[PDB]
């Protein structure tokens, strides 16, 4: 799948 | 409302959106994916990406982090191998101070010593919570096996990098990619001319190609089960010829559209299920980058049962490649295609991440009714090429868990 | 504009009722997508040890046969519409809901009333799906954080329905009829206790006559509820072969209709969240969470507040290695009773604007508010709008959580859990005694 | 399996006042 | 140098030298080679399983007993094969020869002892990996290679701590067999030998298919290490030694100490132009089912291929048949020294004799090997490099990589 | 080269 990282302050981390 | 869409002379755009909603947002896509990175400099974005709440000019870390969380907002950071985004949200009350803490970030980040010190272990800890969904390795060495040089460096960090990073290094990579020229300053819930105010003030300021080689990786990792994927040089997008893709990929199988469901439909995923009687899962990749993309499958199944599977799907391509095919299936792939990205944006995040995604790559924001007219104006003759390309074409490949019985390309 | 008349400005929603029993809502907005779904009265809470599990059962064949649209026909109509569907189960609700464009909304509700009211049900996929179902189990032993809520909802409501789990043991999974579920759709799907909402680009009217076509023809036509009581009790599957430890306590909620449910889930975001990534660090602001960054203690923890009838479940879930358990309690136990005594007004605002962004956010798009127009109309009655929601919260300050905080923190019998290398976890007495400050 | 288990009765031991299931709590906790 | 083979395919040689120093090797066919996907990492544990519980004897009462004649347990272990290696002095071999054959013909493998052992596999593991040879090379052979030879002679990480015992006795009982096995000993009569394996040892793979595989590590080691290579032949074939000669025709490292290799025809060529160290040398390899020949790189990062294509286009050179005749001569005597100074020693000896007893059934005397060398052809050296040249390639490289080309650059 | 693994019980670890 087209992967995309995803961080913040207060979202937790992810992966897509 | 109407999307208003500008540019300045510096190359700088922007838009806004006042839909009268509660919830301010906003987004600044940036081009600083790691595609920029060169090899001294990898695993870089990894950290800028965490390297938000830390030191600023007109601000510290800790002021920043406690003045979000009173208005009770956030800092979210999306970042690809193209690009680097900072989302926020807030209420529409609040958007002037926090406006200020974004480009403080950018614009005034000190990158300070020993802040960053306690913020490099923090890598090891990311880089594993992602692993624990094992496709982000799999996935990552298709582009270091089929790309070299921009594309082929992953989003996260290697292990050995860490402990390694200067923050020099991060000033050269700054002040060459937070650019005035290759920036969008995307906004929403909020009006255009303080946008059009913030910027003229503020971000008043100033790699290489894709080269396709065709490789291969292996990793048997003693993990039960198997992840795979096999590909071929797409089309970048833009080019009606990467539509032609994104219909196909409904055609062969899109995933599951339905919970738990079979997936009847999907050519792929029907074609193994004859001879097969265990389980496995599969469903067609896309992607598509500026100077190119990438299209083909990702494959889960059991050790003994990997190339059973795969040549179904190496074989069912070369069917539709053959011309045998018919209109509803693609019709239907057509009206998968023309849901899926609506109902992408139908979220404000969703929708955002559509609108300056095309500011970067061209200069202009297409409404989703004219994509449909591309889509509805897509040939049958294009849909096949499309997979006479993915087949004719040279090829790249990789995967992940046990290997006792996987195959290589030419197998 | 400003913030409040924003919220004027929103999509009023719009109510309908039919003979038979079933409510029917919607909200019209500029979306040109749209999502319909079915949010009913159903779950375990109501079967029985001999029906445990049924209700889940009945999610996976309700796609896979139907008497005008039998085996993956179904399934195959969303297909070439383009759409997607989706599902899930609750202990007292389940829901089946499709998202899908305006044009082709009257193509699916048509289907629901073949899937809900014509589901075939065939002996085949009984058991090729009976198969399914224990493939599952042994996956949620994976599914940690599902192990937890699900032992400690069987602690606190023991000797109820509510006790039982949702998919129900493996042994009534291995005993299942078609008749025991006949019987549960004979009873559970009926028009008075069902309710159909959607939202987008469509308008009210266009559905009254679908609902007036199709479900016209339901069965219009029932007990009510014991009381779940509360427990307090301890669980532990002891288990030191691990990484780590999910851990879970909670006490009684109040329920949905008790209004003080504002101010809990203020005081959750009070004390609101980490895990492992978030660069604020020490840097952050609830005290717990800086403390956890500053020496690692745990890995994740989250709160919740959910809402059952006459109760609910007030609580926390933590999850940290097997030599910091005890730290963690004391300190966090240590921000109840700060709360219980000693809130800042400042803190408080603090929590109040996280609250806003948590249900506007929350709402982005159509999915999420029909689930909250699905659930509202099953337990407050009405929906209550956005401008409803915020002026309940200002009325909110200090005094109101040193008032509530004291009703269902302080010195209660919580319920506590465990499952890992809980060696260092210390006695419920302990953690009793260590619940009121002084 | 996790969900196969079940817990037993305590009605042996526990108080009167609580022994109904179909009550609730909260009438008598702030007598216990 | 007596030569002998027992109807069960067991061999046994001996040679009473009349030395003091005793020394018995058990050359055996166990390399990694035969292990499949699922038993990877198990010869690096059996390597070590050395020492362990048997039958006839404990853990401990043997680690004591050859400490106190003062001998050793030394185990060579290759991609093909598996030597169980000792010295003693001669006056007490009748007891270290009972210690051995518990090792491979007794053990238990029991459960406990093989968990301490286990992690001493990450130890192990990464004394290697300071020399950092040993993953580049190792990946040729998963790069060119793909089922036998490809699996290394180390274990992978996941491995550890998912091995199990029983997963050696279907090894052990599948491989130490009298069929293919070589009871070679030294300082030690013939009898004796025959003695032991007549009453002990009486008891009863896929191809290396070559693919052409390419492999990358970026490792941020400030400096480079990269190998290029083709598919080579087997030995026994004449052809291999085409190679072996053409190995110090190119090159062979330093004869001379900080010498500058001024005879061997790469590094000289590398030598103009270039103006800043680097060390190179060829990379010949001669397994039974094949071989691999190339060679094997160091230098900077910024100046890999700038190498390189000295290399690739020196072979070329070659393969055009520009060459001379006292060059191979030269290299021959070269090769011919390197064997005998080799054997030299009663260990590189030794490693000489059953090797030929495995792969062959026969010991060749050095005499005769230096007539095969001497009947060597130019038109064979040439193919030779055109075999290379004109073969399919693999190649693996570590270090910086921000300018190392690949093959078809 | 042509590596080769070596351990013992005596002689120390080596790498051909």
């Amino acid at each position: 799948r087209p992967v995309v990282a995803s961080v913040s302050l207060n979202v937790p981390a992810s992966v897509r | 409302q109407d999307l208003e869409f500008t540019r300045l002379p510096n190359g700088l755009v922007i838009a806004s959106l006042e839909n009268y909603a509660p919830a301010s947002r906003i987004g600044l896509f940036i081009k600083a994916g790691s595609r920029y990175e060169n090899s001294n400099n990898l695993g870089t974005s990894h950290l800028l990406r965490l390297a938000s709440s830390l030191t600023t000019k007109g601000a510290s870390s800790f002021k920043i982090t406690r003045g979000i969380e009173a208005v009770g907002g956030k800092l979210s950071v999306t970042s690809t191998r193209e690009n680097m985004a900072y989302t926020v949200e807030c209420l529409r009350d609040d958007v002037d101070i926090l406006m200020e803490f974004l480009l403080n970030v950018t614009t005034a980040p000190e990158f300070r010593r020993w802040e960053v010190a306690a913020l490099q272990p923090q890598l090891r800890i990311d880089k594993a919570v992602a692993l624990q969904n094992p496709q982000a390795h799999v996935i990552e060495n298709l582009h270091a096996a089929a790309y070299r040089n921009a594309l082929a460096n992953s989003l996260y960090c290697p292990d050995y990098r860490i402990g390694k990073v200067t923050p020099v290094e991060l000033h050269d990579y700054v002040q060459n990619h937070f650019t005035s020229a290759r920036m969008a300053l995307i906004g929403l819930g909020v009006s255009h001319p303080v946008l059009k105010q913030v910027a003229e003030q503020f971000l008043n300021i100033r790699g290489a190609k894709a080269k396709y080689h065709g490789g291969e990786i292996r990793e048997q990792n003693g993990d039960s089960l198997v992840h795979a994927a096999l590909v071929a040089e797409s089309a970048a997008i833009g080019s009606a010829e990467a539509n032609a893709f994104s219909v196909l990929q409904h055609v062969l199988g899109a995933g599951p559209h339905v919970k738990r469901g079979s997936n009847a439909t999907s050519s792929l995923y029907q074609a193994v299920a004859k001879g097969v009687h265990e389980p496995f899962d599969v469903s067609a990749f896309n992607a598509s980058y500026s100077d190119s993309g990438l299209f083909g499958f990702y494959t889960i199944s059991q050790a003994a049962s990997a190339g059973d599977v795969i040549k179904a799907a190496y074989n069912q391509v070369k069917t539709i490649a053959q011309g045998n095919l018919s209109n509803p299936d693609v019709q239907a792939a057509k009206n998968k295609l023309k849901a899926g990205y609506l109902m992408s944006v139908e979220s404000s995040e969703g929708f955002l991440d559509e609108v300056g995604s095309q500011a970067l790559a061209a200069g202009s924001y297409t409404p989703p009714s004219t994509v449909l007219q591309q889509i509805d104006a897509v040939a049958d003759a294009d849909v096949i090429n499309a997979a006479k390309k993915f087949v004719s074409g040279r090829k790249s490949m990789a995967a992940s868990g046990n290997l006792g019985h996987t195959p290589f390309i030419d197998e | 504009a400003t913030y409040a008349q924003a919220l004027q400005s929103v999509p009023e929603t719009q109510v309908s009722q039919l003979d038979n029993g079933l409510r029917v809502a919607s909200e019209q907005s500029s979306q040109p997508t749209c999502t319909v779904g079915v949010w009913i009265d159903a779950g375990s809470r109501y079967e029985s040890e001999k029906n445990n599990g049924a209700g889940y059962f009945v999610e996976h064949l309700a796609f896979k046969g139907t008497k005008n649209r039998p085996g993956n026909a179904l399934e195959k109509e969303v297909e070439s519409m383009g759409a997607h569907l989706n599902a899930y189960s609750t202990r007292e609700h389940t829901a089946y809901y499709i998202k899908a464009l305006s044009k082709d909304l009257p193509k699916a509700v048509e289907l629901l009333a073949d899937i809900v009211q014509n589901c075939s049900l065939e002996d085949s996929q009984i058991e090729k799906e009976r198969d399914v179902i224990l493939q599952e189990l042994q996956e949620n032993d994976t599914s940690m954080r599902d192990v937890v809520f699900n032992y400690l909802h069987a602690t606190a409501f023991q000797g109820t329905p509510l006790a039982q789990s949702v998919e129900g043991p493996s042994e009534n999974v291995r005993k299942l009829s078609r008749a025991d579920l006949t019987e549960y759709l004979s009873r559970h799907y009926k028009a008075p206790r069902m309710v159909l909402a959607a939202a987008g680009g469509l308008e009210h009217r266009q559905l009254l006559d679908l609902a007036q076509k199709h479900f016209s023809g339901l069965s219009g036509t029932v007990p009510t509820l014991s009381p779940c009581r509360f427990t307090g009790s301890q669980i532990c599957h002891r288990e030191d072969g691990l990484p780590l430890a999910h851990v879970a306590i909670a006490v009684e909620g109040p329920g949905w209709a008790h209004p003080d449910n504002v101010a809990l889930q203020v005081a959750n975001a009070i004390i609101g969240h980490y895990d492992c990534t978030y660069g604020g660090g020490a840097h952050l602001s609830s005290p717990l969470a800086s403390i956890a960054a500053t020496n690692k203690l745990c890995q994740s923890f989250q709160t919740f507040n959910i809402c059952y009838a006459d109760t609910g479940l007030l609580g926390a879930h933590f999850v940290c290695d097997h030599m910091s358990i005890d730290d963690m309690m004391f300190v966090l136990q240590g921000q109840w009773m700060r709360l219980c005594t000693s809130a800042t007004e400042s803190e408080v605002l603090r929590g109040k604007n996280l609250l806003r962004n948590a249900l506007v956010s929350h709402l982005d798009g159509t999915t999420p508010v029909c689930e909250d127009i699905g659930r509202s109309l099953l337990t407050y009655g009405r929906r209550i709008p956005l401008a409803e929601w915020e002026s309940r919260i200002a009325e909110v300050d200090a005094r109101v959580v040193r008032e509530v905080c004291s009703k269902y923190f302080y010195d209660q019998c919580p319920a506590v859990a465990g499952f890992g290398p809980i060696e260092q976890l210390p006695d419920y007495n302990r953690i009793r005694s260590g619940m009121f400050w002084l | 399996s996790h969900t196969d288990i079940k817990v037993p009765d305590f009605s042996d031991y526990r108080r009167p006042e609580v022994l109904d299931s179909t009550k609730s709590s909260k009438e008598s906790s702030e007598a216990r």
